[PDB]
């Protein structure tokens, strides 16, 4: 079995002059997301908004508008630094969503354990013709 | 440290082994053409030297060998020209009479009817009617015979020739190292002082010694062929102190520093030489001598292999506020390790300067009857513009290329460009502001007064009869010109042009220069051209400041900076990257400058130039701009319908080639639409019919054909859409300058 | 002239039955997309995978289409007007011996017809024809703002109105109001569609101010 | 002319969308088994015959009519 | 007289336009001297008016209301009136032309199809096989009708892609 | 010179001399054969 790891609030945040492209006001009403990395030296990052930014040594907090800005940070310092991260979705409320990692490896390797939804069993040219479906409010390709 | 010579001893060998091969030089171009796709690629990717190969110093050698290749197709270019003027064309005839002779240097093959196109110029010639200007230049050089021409020509073959040998000597036998690319100091240096400064020296010299004694004789009225040869004025003070009485003295004011002896050859009066309508020669003498000095003074700010002199670094590295943070940090590393990012910064400088030309070219003629010929006048002005719109929207280009590409984040830390990408938002959203602002205050004014004429009520549209608004700063700038003399510029005797204010300056009848009023239209179509320059500088800025990331797309870096789209997702990213933003800047420079040209010609042709008769002028519309330019039906009717008259009743004449190149061009324009408003798929199953249809006859090639890609659809679309549009006008401009005048 | 501009006419119906018919024909799928039944008959494309799929589906057929239509009617409609234009002033020669060449067209047609249309409002004052006028520059303004959704794509107005988003929410006396549904570029099929709006609109518009006023005004 | 043009555009539109509908018929309603070896399915069957004889015809209108045109010009 | 229309030779505004076209180039010649280069140039220009409208009145080409030329497009009524030289003969013409273009080029795809790399051939193009087949298409017509006859110029339907419908 | 015959057998080289020879050609026809509107044999 995996655990999520936990959100630690007080995590230190890289060092950073202000963007304009941070957070709006979809953060405070709907949603907006997180990632924590482990740096192993000070050393200068890209934001995903704009700008230039030094992460510190030891953990590093960064919160972010959307999604794909914190993959796009995770596969940044992946490739250009070999360090990896979690992500989390963090909800007005409260509540905190663990995210990217979710088994613990990452989901282009196999774990052995996971949810295998969404696979037809059939091929492109297998599906329904859209009249045998006609008035149903589906497509043909998830029947 | 150090500045030297260093070069590679016989890097690439001479020989034709890959010409025999295409996509050399780029490895995703290798195992051969599967696709058409490749073949487009192939010619995409050709200058493209980031993606060919790794290296700096590769890179660099490639640029200085192509500029030499482009040096000596540039000399070729002018070799031809001379040679046309040499050989096809009546350039000694229109010599005698520059007011009457139409010039003309290209002459055509009787063959399918075409040599209607040989017009009747005169001077006992036909050929066609050039608006170059290379006769008001090479008589503002003195030449006044063939044979110089000639070997000019002959001259500018062996430049050419000399250039090709020097790009394949610096490829192939001598390339230099990459820390020679990098003395900046040095370029800087010698490219002050030794390529400016000494170039504007020799040419104050030429003209000291051949321009202003041949021209002085030709102003005072003397056939060209009994005036004295340009040497024999160089070789003997003589018949220069009888033109110039200043040169019987000879160099001994000028080492004695009593200079003010040479003031009747090195001058300083502004206005025009009423005889032939254009700047004094003498003043173009003192002024080539002056930033000759300011040049070579220029020349020794930087230093290189000797302690004086200060470093670009160091007065970059200083220059930083409490409001910018670091301030010039690390744009020394970004401007001597990245090409593009010179390229962009050289580019916009580079159409600044063709603009700057255009205007002060127009403004006040520096070739004598340039001004009469109110065909190349237009013709230059229009060229220039068009040619400094174009290096400007690839100056955005290739900062946004710089962008993407070599824009490194580490040495780029809460320094300029880091405080500008850290606030994109906020520039975006105001310059996006400024345009909506102008276009509201600029073209809602036009359709304000469409409305108004259209409901009878003359007396509420924006005019000077009615609700003026008038240009009072740039009236008032006027009326300092043209009081500048005698007051704050007690050594002028006139002002610097006509425009500002004076007395008609005529010229073989015409109207050289005359002052140009400014009112409601003037005013309209000024914020009109803000408005247009604001929208191009808002799209290409938005791409060079969002190139690198976005809310919408964070890794839009990592597409790079030529790439179609991200998919249909995110509501649909279609044209995201910076190239699609230089595609749509390059409508809006279109559009912009073809304002400024129609307003240009307008103007002129209203106010400015015309016909003298002892008792007013005569223009060629007669006034209309200042009553039907702050309406768009006056532009449509008195300006793009009154004018097409010429153009279109061409056929049958020497015009009938600008009647049809007038279709032609809207032909291209129209097809550009298609490439503009489609989309790949649809012709990729339609070339998927077609091949089938080739496939039923054994006919299918083996390179496979498929549609253009999205980026290359887009690029040919406006290509398509740039040539033909500058090409109606310019058969348009063309045909109605030149049927009148 | 007939002749030409009848094979004219053939090559506007030929051609936008081309595109009609090979829409419908490739609705249900193709090479490019084997599986386009299942996606509907309008959908944006298929992302910039295999080289592109821009206008794929047969709603983006349909809308190429329009256009050639468009520009065959006018073909039509040009020719019956400029014939007709001859015969009321009983001079057939101006067709007969103009409408061979394009520059007849454009010049003894196009450009002759139009005076007194563009003089409908003037500086020297404004008659019955000036709604013609209006009209004529009415259309060409829709026709440009059409082009508008024809070259721009979506993306640069998406970056654009997010950018005017962040300026709203964070600008002072005007953070008291906000939107109640989240401001978007529209979208690709959307604006393909109101830019063939505004296409159709200035198209029609500016013809029927120019026939009416070079027909009414005349005769 | 007003009427003339007015049903001439009237017709156009209607015939775009007449092909349209058609477009989606094929999209929607049409059914392969039931429409097994009749001529809907012959028709889809050589449709890309259709569609290169088509273009072929349009290529020669264009070239033809457009080279006439530009000669005379 | 074969649809309304006169014969060139006969029609008036034929004579009218050549007149015109005429005098036209004598106004621009009352210019020059009469031996400059300009003055050779007009008269050659006449010269060339004047051959090619006694040409086409010697030709036997149809005038309409105005003296332009008119072509018949119909065998049979261009056949029998003698107007064959106007569309028909210049039918013949390039259709074998083209013929012989196109049955070269496609001989020459057939012939690098089965090559070591045909991709390369396409763009690379052997030069003397070029040749060779340009010069073997200018019996393109029998060659094409003796392949359409022994059944292989045309491919099978099962052996040609198409899409899933 | 094998390579550089191969560059000029190359398809831009090809295209470009095959377009200009057949230009000549029909230039050189229509200057010693000018007007020929039909052909009239
Ligand atoms: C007084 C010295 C001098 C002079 C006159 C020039 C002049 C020029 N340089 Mg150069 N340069 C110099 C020193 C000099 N440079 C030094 C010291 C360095 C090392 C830091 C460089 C590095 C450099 C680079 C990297 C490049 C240039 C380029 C150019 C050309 C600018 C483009 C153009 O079209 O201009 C106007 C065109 C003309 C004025 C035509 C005249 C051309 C003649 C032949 C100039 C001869 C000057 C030459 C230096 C003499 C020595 C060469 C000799 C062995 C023949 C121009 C001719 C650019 C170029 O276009 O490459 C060719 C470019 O890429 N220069
Ligand atoms: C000093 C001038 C200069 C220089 C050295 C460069 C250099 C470069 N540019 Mg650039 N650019 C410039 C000015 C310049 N540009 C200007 C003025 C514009 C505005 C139009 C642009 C806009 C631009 C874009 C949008 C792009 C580049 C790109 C590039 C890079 C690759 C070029 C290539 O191989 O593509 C191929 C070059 C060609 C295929 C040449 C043909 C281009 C057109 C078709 C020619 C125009 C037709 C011509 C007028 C003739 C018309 C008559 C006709 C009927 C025969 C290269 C390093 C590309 C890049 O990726 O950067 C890395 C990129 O996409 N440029
Ligand atoms: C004539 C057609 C047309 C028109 C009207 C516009 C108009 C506009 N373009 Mg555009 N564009 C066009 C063609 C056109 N474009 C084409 C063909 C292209 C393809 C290359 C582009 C590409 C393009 C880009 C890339 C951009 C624009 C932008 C803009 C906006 C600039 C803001 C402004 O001008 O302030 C004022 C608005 C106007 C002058 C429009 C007319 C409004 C009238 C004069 C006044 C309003 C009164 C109103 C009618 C009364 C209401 C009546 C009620 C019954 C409805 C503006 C609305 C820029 C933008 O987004 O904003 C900065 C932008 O970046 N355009
Ligand atoms: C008897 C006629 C008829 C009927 C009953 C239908 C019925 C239908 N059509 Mg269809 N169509 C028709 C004719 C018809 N059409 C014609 C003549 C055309 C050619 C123009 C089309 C082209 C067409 C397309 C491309 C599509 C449909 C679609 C549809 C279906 C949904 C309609 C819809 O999208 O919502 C409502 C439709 C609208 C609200 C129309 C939008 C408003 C228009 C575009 C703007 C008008 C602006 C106006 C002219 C401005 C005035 C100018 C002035 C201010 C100056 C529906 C079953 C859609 C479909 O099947 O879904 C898959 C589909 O995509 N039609
Ligand atoms: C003036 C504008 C214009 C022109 C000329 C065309 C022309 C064409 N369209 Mg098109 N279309 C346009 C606007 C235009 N369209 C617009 C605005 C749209 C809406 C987006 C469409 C949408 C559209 C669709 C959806 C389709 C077409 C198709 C076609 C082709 C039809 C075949 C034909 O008629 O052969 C005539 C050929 C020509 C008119 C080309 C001109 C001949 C050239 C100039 C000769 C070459 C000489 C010389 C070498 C030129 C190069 C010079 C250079 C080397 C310097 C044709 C090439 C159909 C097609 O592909 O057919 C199979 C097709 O399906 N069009
Ligand atoms: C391309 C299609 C085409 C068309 C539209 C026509 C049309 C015509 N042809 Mg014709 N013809 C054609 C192809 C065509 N032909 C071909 C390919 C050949 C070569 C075999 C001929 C050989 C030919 C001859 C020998 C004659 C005509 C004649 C005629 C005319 C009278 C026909 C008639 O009497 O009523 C219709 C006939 C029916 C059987 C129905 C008519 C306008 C006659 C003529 O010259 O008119 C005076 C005439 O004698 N044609
Ligand atoms: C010699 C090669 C060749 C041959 C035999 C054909 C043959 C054919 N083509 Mg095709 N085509 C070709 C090249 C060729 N094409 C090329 C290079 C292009 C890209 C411009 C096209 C684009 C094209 C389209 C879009 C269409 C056809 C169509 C057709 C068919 C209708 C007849 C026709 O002439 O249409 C017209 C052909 C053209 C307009 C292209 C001609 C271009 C030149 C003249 C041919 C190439 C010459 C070649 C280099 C000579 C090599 C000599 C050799 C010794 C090395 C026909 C079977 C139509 C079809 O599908 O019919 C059902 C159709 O829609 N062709
Ligand atoms: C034009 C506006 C002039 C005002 C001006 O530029 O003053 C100059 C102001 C002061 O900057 P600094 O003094 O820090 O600059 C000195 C060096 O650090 C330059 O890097 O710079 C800015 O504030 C840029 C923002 C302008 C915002 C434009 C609105
Ligand atoms: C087929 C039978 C048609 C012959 C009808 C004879 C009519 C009068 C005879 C007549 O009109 O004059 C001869 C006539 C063409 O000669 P022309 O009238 O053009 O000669 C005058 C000018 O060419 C010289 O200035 O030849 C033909 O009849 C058609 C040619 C056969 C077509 C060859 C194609 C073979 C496939
Ligand atoms: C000459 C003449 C005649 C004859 C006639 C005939 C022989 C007939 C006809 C007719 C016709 C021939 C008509 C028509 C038309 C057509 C059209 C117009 C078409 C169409 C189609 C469509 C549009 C389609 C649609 C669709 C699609 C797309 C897909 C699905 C299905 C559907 C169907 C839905 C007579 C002597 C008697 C009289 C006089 C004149
Ligand atoms: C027509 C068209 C095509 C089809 C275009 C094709 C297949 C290119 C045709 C080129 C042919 C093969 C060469 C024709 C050569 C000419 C005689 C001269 C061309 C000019 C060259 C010298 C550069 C697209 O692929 C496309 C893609 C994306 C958006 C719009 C469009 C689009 O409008
Ligand atoms: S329509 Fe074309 S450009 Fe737009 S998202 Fe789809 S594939 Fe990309």
């Amino acid at each position: 079995a995996f655990t999520p790891p936990t959100l630690q609030s007080d995590t230190p945040s890289p060092i950073f002059g202000g963007s304009t492209g941070g957070l709006l006001s979809q953060a405070q009403v709907e949603e907006f997301h997180v990632i924590t990395w482990e740096s192993k030296k000070e050393q200068i990052f890209e934001m995903p908004t704009g700008g230039a930014a030094i992460m510190r040594q030891g953990p590093n907090l960064l919160k972010l508008a959307r999604k794909e800005q914190c993959l796009a940070l995770l596969t940044q310092l992946r490739t250009k630094f070999k360090i990896d991260g979690y992500i989390y979705r963090v909800f007005p409320n409260g509540e905190v969503q663990y995210l990217h990692p979710k088994d613990g490896v990452y989901p282009e390797k196999v774990n052995a354990g996971r949810s295998g939804d969404n696979t037809n069993m059939r091929r492109i040219g297998q599906n329904k013709e859209p009249v045998q479906i006609k008035f149903s409010g589906k497509i043909p390709a998830e029947f | 440290k150090k500045v030297k010579i260093v070069v590679d001893r016989n890097p690439v060998a001479t020989n034709f082994e890959k010409w025999a091969k295409p996509g050399h030089f780029s490895r995703t171009l290798s195992k051969g053409p599967t696709t058409t796709t490749w073949i487009w690629n192939l010619h995409a990717d050709a200058h493209d030297f980031d993606t060919q190969t790794s290296d700096l110093e590769e890179i660099s050698r490639k640029v200085f060998s192509a500029h030499f290749g482009q040096l000596g197709i540039i000399f070729i270019w002018l070799s031809g020209m001379y040679f046309h003027g040499a050989r096809f064309s009546n350039y000694e005839a229109w010599l005698t009479d520059p007011t009457h002779i139409k010039p003309s240097a290209q002459v055509v093959w009787p063959i399918v009817g075409q040599e209607i196109l040989n017009a009747d110029v005169g001077g006992g010639f036909q050929g066609l009617q050039i608006t170059s200007g290379f006769f008001q230049l090479w008589r503002a050089a003195g030449i006044t015979s063939e044979l110089q021409l000639y070997t000019t020509a002959i001259g500018a073959l062996v430049m050419a020739a000399a250039m090709f040998f020097a790009g394949w000597f610096h490829y192939h036998k001598a390339a230099p190292k990459l820390e020679w690319f990098q003395n900046v100091e040095s370029m800087l240096n010698h490219h002050l002082g030794g390529l400016l400064g000494l170039g504007s020296l020799a040419w104050a010299g030429h003209q000291i010694h051949v321009s202003l004694p041949i021209n002085k004789l030709l102003d005072a009225g003397v056939d060209p062929k009994e005036i004295p040869l340009p040497h024999e004025f160089t070789l003997n003070p003589e018949l220069m102190a009888q033109l110039y009485p200043s040169f019987s003295k000879g160099l001994a004011p000028f080492f004695t520093l009593d200079w003010a002896q040479y003031s009747d050859f090195l001058t300083f009066q502004g206005g025009l030489n009423p005889v032939t309508g254009g700047l004094w020669l003498t003043d173009t003498v003192h002024h080539h001598l002056a930033i000759a000095v300011l040049f070579l003074i220029a020349g020794h700010q930087y230093r290189t292999n000797w302690g004086i002199g200060s470093s670009l670094k160091e007065i970059l590295e200083a220059h930083k506020g409490p409001f910018t943070g670091e301030g010039h940090k690390g744009l020394y590393e970004i401007l001597t390790t990245s090409w593009h990012a010179q390229l962009a910064i050289n580019l916009a400088l580079f159409g600044s300067l063709s603009i700057i030309v255009a205007h002060h070219m127009y403004a006040m003629p520096p070739y004598p009857y340039l001004a009469t010929d109110y065909g190349t006048q237009l013709s230059l002005f229009t060229h220039h513009m068009w040619i400094g719109g174009f290096c400007i929207v690839g100056a955005g280009a290739h900062a946004a290329i710089f962008m993407v590409r070599d824009y490194d984040p580490t040495n780029n830390y809460n320094n300029l460009l880091d405080r500008v990408l850290r606030h994109r938002d906020a520039i975006i959203s105001h310059l996006n502001w400024v345009c909506i602002f102008l276009g509201f205050h600029s073209f809602g004014l036009y359709i304000h007064n469409d409305t108004m004429s259209a409901l009878g009520r003359p007396q509420d549209m924006f005019s000077d009869t009615a609700i003026q608004l008038q240009p009072v700063f740039a009236q008032w700038v006027q009326n300092t010109h043209f009081l500048a003399p005698g007051f704050t510029a007690p050594n002028a005797l006139a002002s610097t042009s006509p425009s500002w204010g004076g007395d008609v300056v005529a010229v073989g009848g015409k109207v050289a220069m005359m002052p140009i009023s400014l009112g409601t239209a003037d005013f309209l179509v000024h914020h009109i051209h803000a408005f247009t320059i604001h929208v191009t500088v808002l799209i290409l800025l938005k791409g060079v400041l969002y190139a690198r990331s976005s809310r919408l797309i964070p890794d839009k870096a990592n597409l790079g900076f030529r790439f179609p789209c991200d998919g249909p997702g995110r509501g649909g990213t279609c044209q995201v990257s910076a190239w699609d933003h230089v595609f749509l800047g390059l409508f809006w420079m279109y559009n912009s400058i073809s304002i400024v040209i129609f307003h240009f010609s307008w103007k002129m042709q209203s106010d400015v130039w015309g016909t003298v008769s002892a008792n007013g002028v005569s223009h060629i519309t007669g006034g209309n701009f200042a009553q039907s330019a702050n309406t768009i039906n006056g532009w449509l009717r008195d300006f793009l319908w009154a004018q097409s008259s010429q153009v279109i009743q061409s056929y049958g004449s020497a015009l009938s080639a600008y009647g049809l190149i007038f279709l032609g061009a809207h032909f291209v324009w129209a097809f550009s639409l298609m490439f503009l408003f489609s989309g790949r798929g649809y012709w990729q199953e339609l070339i998927e019919s077609i091949v089938w249809a080739h496939n039923k006859l054994k006919v299918a090639p083996a390179i496979q054909p498929r549609a253009l890609s999205i980026t290359q659809g887009r690029a040919v679309g406006v290509a398509h859409y740039l040539l033909g549009g500058i090409a109606t006008t310019w058969s348009f401009f063309l045909a109605r300058i030149l049927a009148v005048g | 002239g007939d002749f030409l501009v009848h094979h004219a006419i053939a090559l506007g119906l030929h051609t936008t039955t081309l595109i009609l018919v090979k829409g419908a024909l490739d609705a249900r799928g193709s090479k490019l997309m084997p599986d386009k039944k299942d996606f509907g008959y309008s959908f944006p494309c298929d992302g910039p995978g295999r080289g592109g799929t821009c206008d794929i589906s047969a709603w983006d057929a349909f809308y190429l289409a329009v256009f050639w239509m468009l520009n065959t009617i006018g073909w039509v409609t040009f020719y019956w007007h400029w014939k007709h234009l001859g015969i009321w002033q009983g001079n057939v020669n101006q067709f007969n011996e103009s409408s061979t060449y394009l520059m007849g067209w454009l010049r003894d047609y196009l450009w002759l017809n139009s005076s007194q249309l563009i003089n409908g409002y003037n500086p020297f004052g404004m008659n019955s024809l000036s709604v013609w006028a209006w009209m004529f520059l009415f259309g060409h303004l829709i026709y440009a703002t059409g082009f508008m959704f024809l070259i721009s794509w979506r993306g640069y107005w998406q970056e654009l109105i997010e950018t005017l988003a962040w300026a709203h929410e964070r600008t002072p006396l005007a953070n008291l109001v906000r939107w109640r549904d989240k401001p978007v570029a529209l979208s690709i099929v959307q604006a393909r569609l109101v830019g063939l709006t505004h296409f159709s609109v200035g198209y029609v518009l500016t013809y029927a101010a120019f026939l009416i006023a070079s027909t009414s005004g005349k005769f | 002319a007003a009427l003339y043009t007015h049903h001439q555009y009237i017709a156009g539109f209607i015939m775009c969308g007449a092909f349209a509908h058609g477009a989606i018929f094929f999209v929607r309603d049409y059914d392969p088994a039931q429409n097994r070896g009749n001529v809907l399915a012959r028709i889809l069957d050589h449709k890309e015959a259709l569609i290169s004889h088509l273009s072929w015809a349009s290529l020669f209108l264009g070239f033809h009519t457009l080279g006439l045109y530009v000669h005379n010009d | 007289d074969v649809a309304g229309l006169t014969p060139c030779s006969e029609s008036k505004a034929f004579a009218k336009r050549k007149k015109n076209e005429v005098k036209a180039l004598n106004k621009r010649l009352k210019n020059y001297e009469a031996d400059s280069a300009p003055a050779l140039a007009l008269k050659a220009t006449i010269a060339r008016t004047e051959a090619r409208f006694d040409k086409y009145a010697k030709q036997g080409l149809l005038c309409g209301t105005d003296g332009l030329p008119h072509l018949i497009a119909d065998p049979g009524l261009a056949l029998r009136y003698g107007h064959a030289g106007d569309v028909f003969i210049p039918t013949i013409g390039f259709i074998y032309f083209a013929g012989w273009l196109g049955y070269a080029g496609s001989k020459y795809l057939q012939a690098v199809a089965a090559t070591a790399k045909p991709i390369e051939k396409e763009i690379i193009i052997d030069v003397p096989l070029a040749w060779k087949l340009l010069w073997e298409g200018f019996g393109w017509p029998l060659r094409a009708f003796a392949e359409y006859k022994n059944g292989s110029l045309m491919e099978d339907d099962a052996k040609i892609t198409v899409s899933p419908r | 010179m094998k390579d550089f015959t191969t560059y000029l057998s190359t398809a831009p080289v090809l295209t470009l001399l095959s377009v200009t020879v057949v230009a000549g050609l029909l230039i050189e026809i229509n200057r010693f054969f000018p007007d020929a509107l039909i052909a009239a044999f």
